[PDB]
């Protein structure tokens, strides 16, 4: 019975006390019984006794109220552990991506508990500690943004921390802009952070992070606001389909309206505003969705008469009122209706724009599946009037207009979720293609809509599964477009062929990344079609290659998570499985498109194309320079010597001199890249270090092969001059910036931003990279070594290696000040199992003393680990 | 049940029962309306047709007759207009791009082998056509007409759109099957019955009412609808498009035949008023329906947003019995009677509001209330005004308990109570709060929120004129919300902090001074004058004392939209009712003074020479009192703003004067003497007293300047700015009339301003002033004007002006790093450079290709500046290829004919 | 390709000065090139319009990722409509 209760919080109260009583040994202790205790309470079960149940309980105790009078800060430093372990914990907690564009938990415990611990602490959080709160504010949103980092498509962070901010705003930390402005300095940045990320974003994910940047203090938001106008955007935009995610909006508007300078916002609420047409918008034929159509008017006048007036602004229009214009100005579908005796006329054009909509839209069941027969049916009149080729002198008329804005709707109603409809639609797209591709000349205005209208589907952001289906179209597109020609008219002009490979290649050149995704699902969903006239591949295949490997280089600037470089990569593979085979072919000197960039010549053979890619190899875009090497290797044994690398290195290196290709592995890029130029970097800091970095590996990862393969002789490859960069900038690097933080660049070079702190989604793209280019080094210089007898004789020249020593013993004394920081034994453990290699080319090389000189001459010693036998 | 319809159906269909001939069918058509049938009727009124169809012989059969699997394809070999648009869409691609200089109707057929091994986890031939390659050869019109009716049914917007499709077409068989007397007897019961939808739709639920209205589009004898029918649904409907379409059609195809016109042409202005475009009724009535001189003179006035002789203008006609023809039309009156109205609108005149709104009701000088229920057109006409104006009466605190009496009269009946609650629930509610009652005006307001959801939600997108009239009320209602609430919640009325909270939130809330009109400021201003009347009873630092600082204050800010809108006649209102009684604090009087002098000033512009100078004489006498000295010399922000008003106004008296010297003798002696006077150059020469009264408004405005310059500068701006600016203004029209005379008198008096104005100006820029960065270029052409001690001045100075201040003028900078004033612009125009190279570089670039130095140190060190410009433009040199490659582009044989040329 | 071979070309290329597009300055509020949109490429596409002048149209990638059409006239000295742009500003 209820009032019992009171009694069990006095006994567990009192049992508290007690251990505290011992004096200085508890904390660790009463810190992990609560937390074997939180395991049961957050994996207690709820479905989508409770997570809601035992709240009352932990906050009569994390409350320091009176209980001891009838020691009083200790209640609170019970919610200090609240804390301290529960952060710790973090490091408790495993989880990656295993069972389009989405991902699987690999260990559901690490989660389906600890999202509990969330729910719970969705009220064992929010208290102010009394104002004792400070030396968690900074300490803990800095812990939990480090790591937040470790999972994307996880809400439950961005909620504890939105609740640690909202708290900290009523404890007001932020206010007056060391722990205040280091936090401050911290979530500007990550205004650069989150809403940099959103473009990604999908549902709970997307709404519990928008959630956060929304709850922000307005002490922050006072610079660059173009951050948050999308976030807010898409908080009206999305939280109609999710109604107590608009109510922050409210929350974060209301909030910013009073406490933002109004010069400051006067200009942008013109952005914002048209936003909240939508939510006025119909009588319709968490809070209840009607106290927000309430509440935004309410928000609309106490925001003011002078500012309101910005939601009726003629660019509030454009989005929707396209909706509104004819589609053709003539009135074009004309049909002559059999009455019994005599024949009326209807202009079926004006039905169309409704009909449409509703086919695609209306919620009704025995309406839409009539409705596609409506459809259906009215396209045929189309082809009927557009082979209504008239005895008469009139030509058939135009349809173009028509066609663009229809053919998009046809393919979403294919791809539709219903069975019945989708049983129909995919049929008729299959013999629209059939009908369309049978053309004669280059721009047929109709098979243009209609292919624009297809990649047009293909490229879409959203929709996975039009992007799917569009892709079978793509493929029948091609099919059909081979099977309505003869050859010597193909041979001569393969007209569709090229009115679609052109606009492949625009799509692979987009520099939007779902602008490029789409065109190379269309090649993958080609490829199986294509090589199959002699012609297709005798005359675009190096511009196909060419092109994706410019769509590939473009790909490095995003993330990962795309997908784009597999799909790229099995656009390429497929390429060279072409290539396996007919190379035969483009041996022969023949007429071919010219690739993008080459020197314009009477005809085309397999030789230009090589030397293209030896061009490109010291090229910093990290995944082009992978295929180049690996291709050109695939690509010499083909050419009319068929010789080895090595022997037709032999022929060009004997021509050029090793000159030529140091000027194209650290000349490599664009006409005189100039790469070779280590000093500018060494001179002029800016992030684009990065750039030079980048620049570096690239430098390095070209002679990370080809003395590996031993492809090229050492005492060649390291030139007797201009080798600017494992002279200098590797040297200066070992020396003057690998001892070293950011900060060792970023004084002397350029600067280092504001007081010289900024961000980790800055500092851990530096030190993760820093912490890949040492690998590099040790692999590439290791590889020396085990080449050549004598390799170790040109680098005693740079006789000061000895930084790399120091920086070898740090590498396994404590490589965590460096790299482990990372997190992922994926990477972050072979990396001691690959240094390790090196260092019998060190044992077994005669260097091995300075190995002791690092260590063995300092710090061997034998007992004091059994000293600390009674502490471990 | 859908059986039942068809039932109903089997002898709606028999061949007696509704006709098998489809013309006398439609006319029979129309006898199917009953109002309970709206939302559908069409969409079955349609179908009945679509049987008919069925019994054609060729209603069973193909529509195409041959097979469209074959035979067929199309080219667009052509340079049409279509192109053009088709490549302003998106341009489609061309290549001929050349580098110098089996059966008929058959298929490409499967070849199976893949010569291939396989991605895994023989010879040409040619075909025809599988049945399932290609779709439905040839479709009979059956299939056609047959799937659609059941969702006809269901989307009444495609039964909308069809049957005016059907019902056009129907007519346009014409001679070769009826003839001319057959065809328009039918029009007129047609005519009849379409009065009859409209006269009998009480619903008027829009896709039915909008169809009749688009179908009389097509026909001319449609055009002849009862025009009040039209107005009277549209207005219902939210049609007033379609409305205004029909009647100016109407108009239009019925010219060549004056009385139903006039009718018309009321109808066809209402239609616009409601949806807010009054500019077009003024051409309307201005141009047809106004016949008399009056009629046009108001309107010009009013026009020009003096409503106040207007009004009189209107009073005038209204109360003249005798004319040239005894016979200004029953409809130029209606007008009047109405014109009149809004005049008093916009002037608060409420108390002639109430009087002119009721006086024309029938002899109610004793006051019945209640004969506005005789006619709709009362009820929409007189109504809003008389309630506005009983009801802001009220909120003046006047007693006249008349309106809740005739509200409570009105509540007792259905409609009397219930497009209350709907129009005027904001209303409704204040009453409700009058007869201090917090939940009936809580509902009010509560539903007032809904309604104007509705309200807003219904209108067209298009509207958006009528939209935004909608939308300025939410503040209105807003606030009546938080006030509710704020002496709802006991504890505001306890401690002076929330209250003294409040306000602050009600000054940082106003309306916009240039896009709120005046009535909308009215409401506010007045509303909230009548709540702190209110929170004011509910108590009583003294919060009387500072709700009457607000009460002035928001005056004020009112008054001050009247000027800057230019209703100078209710500012002249609003004055006289703070006349004397601001002359009672200190600070306030100042501020009334100022404000006064403002408006004269602004007053001042729109008027002739001795006009003006009445306007401003008066001023004097008030800047001239002196008692305020005290405050004065305390405030240095007032005494500014004194010294700038007080220059301004002999500003504009010598202005008047200079611009047709001898007109002093216009003006009535006494004020002729007290001009003479004042200026104090009773020498008598105009042009003296001219020389005189600008140098004593120097005086003034130097002397502002000065206190401006003084104790002000906080880590306001608006007046340190507008004094170094006006001070400018003068100076430059000064230095104009010098620049304009050959022969120049005004030589010693006009020696400081070159140099004086320049150490203004750049103060001045410092803070932002987007006016003096839009003058800028005036300093450029000066310094050429005032060589001799401009520059060393501008040159010390300049270096503190941000450098994105200047961008706009940049091409005028660098067109002078070649004259020896690219002494001033050097350092600067580096710094743009060192910041914004992507500005700079073109203007640069332009002007590179131009220069010619002289041969001289000044010309050597400007040369040499632009080549360490040049050179330091010259790492974006790199980029700038890109010029060359545009360059491409061009026609090379048009660069050759203007080469050539 | 036809035309101009540079434009089918234009790239990324590193250690550099990214190209803003022409005329994004006005002279307010201090403003902020790394707004200002940068170059990433151009449609392959062109077209003439048909005035004796024969002006091209082409189309202009940012690297936001938007297009920015524009004309391009040669020979002609643009100035004076310029400022009657700055005029209307005005």
């Amino acid at each position: 019975s209820p009032k019992m209760q009171l009694v069990c919080c006095r006994a567990i109260v009192k049992v508290f006390l007690a251990l505290a009583a011992k004096g200085p040994v508890l904390r660790n202790c009463i810190s992990t019984v609560v937390h074997q205790g939180l395991i049961r309470i957050c994996s207690k079960p709820v479905v989508l006794p409770t997570y809601k149940d035992y709240v009352d309980l932990f906050r009569h105790l994390l409350s320091s109220d009176q209980m001891m009078d009838s020691s009083e800060s200790l209640n609170h430093l019970l919610y200090d552990e609240f804390v301290k372990s529960v952060l710790k914990i973090v490091e408790k907690l495993d989880l990656t991506l295993e069972i389009a564009a989405n991902l699987h938990p690999a260990k559901p415990k690490d989660f389906s508990a600890f999202i509990n611990l969330v729910e719970f602490c969705r009220e064992i959080l929010p208290e102010k500690q009394a104002e004792f709160f400070e030396p968690w504010v900074y300490s803990f949103s800095y812990e939990l943004i480090l790591q937040s980092t470790r999972l994307p498509l996880i809400s439950g962070f961005y909620k504890l921390l939105s609740i640690t901010v909202r708290n900290a705003k009523k404890i007001k930390y932020f206010e007056g802009v060391p722990e205040k402005y280091s936090c401050f300095a911290l979530f500007v940045k990550f205004g650069k952070e989150v809403a940099v990320k959103m473009k990604q974003y999908k549902d709970e994910l997307l709404a519990s992070c928008l959630t956060f940047l929304l709850s922000l203090p307005h002490n922050i938001i006072e610079l660059d606001v173009r951050a948050y106008v999308p976030a807010l955007q898409m908080a009206f935009k999305l939280g109609l389909s999710y109604t107590p995610l608009a109510e922050v909006g409210l929350n974060a508007l209301e909030e910013w309206s009073i406490y933002i300078d109004r010069h400051v916002m006067q200009p942008y609420y013109k952005d914002i505003l048209p936003c909240l047409d939508g939510y006025l918008k119909t009588s319709a034929l968490a809070i209840s969705l009607e106290e927000i159509r309430i509440r935004v008017v309410q928000m609309l006048g106490s925001l003011g008469g002078q500012i309101n007036k910005n939601l009726l602004t003629v660019t509030s229009s454009d989005e929707m009122m396209k909706s509104y214009v004819a589609w053709d100005r003539e009135k074009r579908l004309s049909f002559a209706v059999p009455f019994r005796e005599m024949k009326p006329v209807i202009f079926l054009d004006v039905f169309l724009p409704r009909v449409t909509e509703l086919a695609l839209t209306a919620s009704d069941r025995q309406t839409k599946v009539a409705a596609c027969e409506l459809l259906h049916s009215m396209v045929m009149f189309m082809l009927g009037k557009a082979t209504q080729m008239p005895e008469g002198g009139q030509g058939a008329p135009p349809m173009y207009q028509l066609y663009k804005r229809t053919f998009p709707v046809l393919l979403r109603l294919a791809c539709d979720v219903d069975q019945v409809t989708r049983q129909l639609y995919e049929p008729l797209v299959m013999q629209l293609i059939h009908w369309f591709t049978n053309n004669k000349k280059f721009e047929s205005q109709d098979t243009v809509a209609l292919l624009e209208a297809i990649l047009d589907g293909i490229v879409d952001p959203v929709d996975s599964t039009l992007r799917d289906f569009c892709g079978r179209c793509i493929r029948e597109f091609l099919k059909w477009s081979i099977k309505q020609i003869t050859p010597q008219q193909q041979e001569k002009s393969p007209v569709n062929t090229k009115s679609l490979f052109k606009r492949l290649y625009s799509l692979a050149l987009h520099p939007n990344a779902f602008k490029r995704l789409g065109a190379s699902l269309a090649f993958n969903n080609i490829y199986r079609e294509f090589r199959e006239e002699e012609s297709l591949v005798e005359q675009f295949v190096f511009e196909a290659l060419v092109i994706y490997m410019e769509s590939l280089a473009l790909a490095h600037a995003d993330e990962k998570s795309l997908g784009t470089i597999q799909q790229c990569c099995d656009a390429i593979d497929h390429l060279c499985r072409i290539i396996e085979k007919k190379h035969v072919s483009l041996n022969k000197a023949k007429k071919r498109r010219l690739p993008r960039g080459f020197p314009p010549s009477a005809s085309l053979c397999l030789l230009d194309l090589v030397k293209w890619l030896l061009a490109h190899c010291g090229r910093p875009q990290t995944e082009c320079r992978h295929k180049s090497i690996e291709l050109f290797y695939k690509f010499v044994p083909l050419l009319p010597g068929n010789r080895s690398p090595n022997l037709w290195l032999k022929d060009v290196l004997k021509e050029e001199g090793v000159s030529f290709l140091i000027n194209t592995f650290e000349g490599g890029g664009c006409g005189q890249p100039s790469g070779i130029l280590a000093q500018p970097t060494l001179l002029y800091s800016l992030q684009a270090t990065l750039c030079w970095l980048d620049l570096l590996l690239a430098a390095l990862e070209c002679y990370n092969t080809f003395i590996g393969e031993r492809t090229v002789g050492a005492l060649q490859v390291l030139g007797t001059e201009a080798q600017s960069s494992l002279l200098k900038a590797v040297a200066f690097f070992l020396e003057s910036i690998a001892m070293h933080d950011i900060i060792a660049a970023e004084k002397c070079f350029g600067t280092g931003a504001a007081g010289n702190r900024t961000s980790p989604q800055e500092g851990e793209r530096y030190n993760y990279s820093k912490c890949t280019v040492v690998v590099r080094i040790m692999e590439f210089t290791t590889t020396l070594l085990n080449t050549s007898p004598e390799g170790w004789k040109l680098l005693k020249k740079d006789l000061c290696n000895t930084h790399l020593m120091r920086v070898l013993v740090q590498t396994l004394c404590e490589p965590a000040s460096i790299g482990f920081n990372i997190g992922d034994v994926q990477v972050m453990a072979h990396l001691p199992d690959v240094c390790v290699n090196l260092m019998k080319a060190l044992k077994m090389s005669p260097y091995k003393d300075i190995l002791e000189t690092h260590l063995r001459e300092k710090i061997t010693a034998q007992s004091i680990e059994e000293l600390c036998a009674v502490n471990l | 049940n859908p059986g039942l319809q068809l039932i109903i159906r089997n002898f709606w269909s028999h061949e007696t029962r509704l006709p098998s001939n489809t013309l006398d069918r439609l006319l029979a058509l129309n006898s199917l309306y009953s109002p309970k049938i709206e939302v559908h009727f069409l969409s079955l009124a349609t179908n009945f047709l679509l049987e008919m169809t069925s019994m054609s012989p060729d209603y069973p059969n193909p529509m195409f007759e041959h097979p469209l699997s074959e035979c067929e394809f199309q080219e667009y070999t052509i340079d049409s207009d279509w192109r053009f648009r088709s490549t302003v869409l998106t341009p489609m691609f061309v290549e001929t791009q050349a580098s110098q200089g089996p059966v008929a109707g058959q298929i490409r057929a499967t070849q199976q082998q893949h010569d291939f091994t396989l991605t895994q986890t023989q010879v040409v031939l040619y075909r025809s056509y599988r049945h399932g390659d290609l779709p439905d050869i040839q479709i009979k019109h059956s299939s056609l007409i047959t799937p659609l009716q059941a969702v006809a049914q269901r989307d009444p917007i495609i039964a909308k759109q069809l049957f005016s499709s059907l019902f056009s077409g129907i007519l346009k068989e014409m001679d070769k099957f009826k003839t001319l007397s057959e065809k328009n007897n039918i029009t007129q019961k047609l005519l009849q019955d379409f009065n009859r939808f409209l006269n009998t739709t009480f619903s008027f639920f829009p896709p039915f009412v909008s169809c009749i209205q688009d179908i009389s589009c097509q026909h001319a004898a449609l055009l002849s609808l009862d025009p009040a029918a039209v107005s009277a649904g549209c207005l219902a409907s939210l049609q007033q498009p379609v409305g205004i379409r029909l009647l100016e059609e109407a108009l239009l195809r019925l010219l060549p035949a004056l009385p139903p016109d006039v009718l018309r042409w009321v109808e066809l202005a209402k239609l616009y008023r409601s949806i807010g475009e009054y500019d077009v009724l003024r051409g309307i009535f201005t141009s047809e329906i106004g016949t008399k001189q009056i009629t046009q003179s108001a309107l010009l006035a009013e026009a020009r947003s003096d409503y106040s002789e207007a009004a009189k203008q209107y009073d005038e006609a209204l109360n003249k019995q005798d004319w040239v023809d005894g016979e200004p039309t029953e409809a130029e009156k209606d007008f009047w009677e109405l014109a009149s109205l809004d005049c008093y609108n916009h002037l608060a005149e409420w108390k002639s509001l109430e009087y002119c709104s009721t006086a024309s009701i029938d002899s109610e000088n004793p006051p019945d209330l209640n004969k506005i229920w005789s006619e709709p057109f009362y009820q929409e006409t007189y109504l809003p005004y008389m309630i506005r104006s009983k009801l802001k009466l009220l909120l003046q605190g006047e007693a006249d308990q008349s309106l809740l009496t005739f509200i409570d009269k009105a509540m007792h009946g259905e409609l009397q109570k219930a497009i209350l609650e709907l129009h005027y629930s904001q209303e409704l509610s204040l009453l409700y709060l009058l007869q201090d009652d917090v939940d009936r005006a809580k509902y009010y307001i509560q539903n007032g929120i809904q309604s104007f959801m509705q309200n807003y939600s219904s209108i067209d997108v298009l509207l958006h004129q009528s939209r935004l009239t909608k939308l300025q009320s939410v503040q209105a209602l807003t606030e009546i919300q938080e006030f509710i609430s704020f002496i709802s919640k006991q504890g505001n009325l306890s401690s002076q902090v929330p209250l003294k909270r409040l306000l602050n939130t009600w000054t940082n809330r106003y309306p916009d001074a240039k896009m709120d009109p005046m009535n909308i400021w009215d409401d506010i201003i007045t509303n909230r004058c009548f709540f702190l009347s209110k929170i004011e009873e509910k108590l009583t630092e003294d919060i009387s004392s500072l709700i009457r600082s607000c009460k002035f204050s928001m005056k004020m800010k009112m008054i001050d939209s009247a000027r800057k809108q230019n209703n100078f006649s209710l500012a002249m209102k609003l004055l006289k009712e703070l006349h004397k009684e601001s002359k009672t604090r200190d600070d306030w009087l100042v501020s009334w003074v100022q404000s006064y002098c403002r408006l004269s000033h602004c007053r001042s512009r729109s008027q002739g020479c001795s006009e003006q100078v009445l306007t401003v004489l008066k001023t004097v006498s008030l800047l001239d009192e002196n008692n305020v000295s005290s405050y004065l010399s305390k405030n240095i922000l007032a005494f500014r703003d004194q010294n700038i008003l007080l220059g301004t106004t002999y500003r504009i008296i010598a202005n008047a004067l200079s611009s047709e010297p001898a007109c002093l003798a216009e003006i009535e002696e006494d004020k002729a003497r007290r001009i003479l006077e004042l200026s104090g150059s009773s020498s008598e020469d105009s042009e003296k007293v001219i020389a005189g009264l600008y140098q004593r408004a120097f005086q003034h405005l130097s002397e502002a300047v000065q206190a401006a310059e003084e104790e002000a500068q906080p880590p306001p701006a608006a007046g340190v700015i507008d004094a170094y600016m006006t001070l400018a203004d003068f100076c430059d029209q000064q230095l104009r009339k010098e620049e304009e005379n050959a022969s120049v008198i005004d030589s010693a008096e006009l020696q400081a301003y070159p140099a004086l104005v320049v150490e203004k100006m750049l103060k001045a820029l410092k803070l932002n002033s987007n006016e003096a960065r839009l003058k800028f270029p005036r300093l450029l052409q000066i310094i050429e004007r005032y060589p001799e001690e401009t520059l060393s001045l501008m040159t010390k100075e300049i270096s503190s002006v941000p450098c994105w201040q200047f961008i706009s003028w940049i091409s005028h900078m660098v067109a002078l790093l070649d004259k020896d004033q690219a002494v001033a612009v050097q350092h600067s125009v580096e710094e743009i450079t060192d910041n914004y190279p992507q500005a700079i570089v073109y203007p640069f670039i332009i002007s590179s290709e131009s220069y010619s130095f002289k041969d001289t140190s000044t010309g050597h060190k400007n040369k040499e500046f632009v080549a360490r410009i040049k050179s330091k433009l010259d790492q974006g040199g790199v980029i700038q290829d890109f010029i060359n490659a545009l360059d491409q582009l061009s026609n090379p044989e048009l660069l050759f004919k203007d080469w050539s040329n | 390709k036809e035309c101009s071979p540079w434009m089918s070309d234009f790239k990324v290329e590193f250690l550099r000065n990214e190209l803003e597009i022409p005329g994004q300055y006005d002279g307010r509020g201090k403003p902020l090139p790394e707004y200002h949109v940068r170059i990433a490429g151009f449609d392959e596409r062109v077209t003439v319009m048909a005035s004796l002048r024969r002006p091209k149209r082409i189309i202009i990638r940012g690297h936001d990722e938007r297009e920015h059409p524009f004309l391009v006239k040669g020979g002609e000295d643009l100035r004076q409509d310029q400022r009657v742009e700055q005029l209307f500003q005005v």
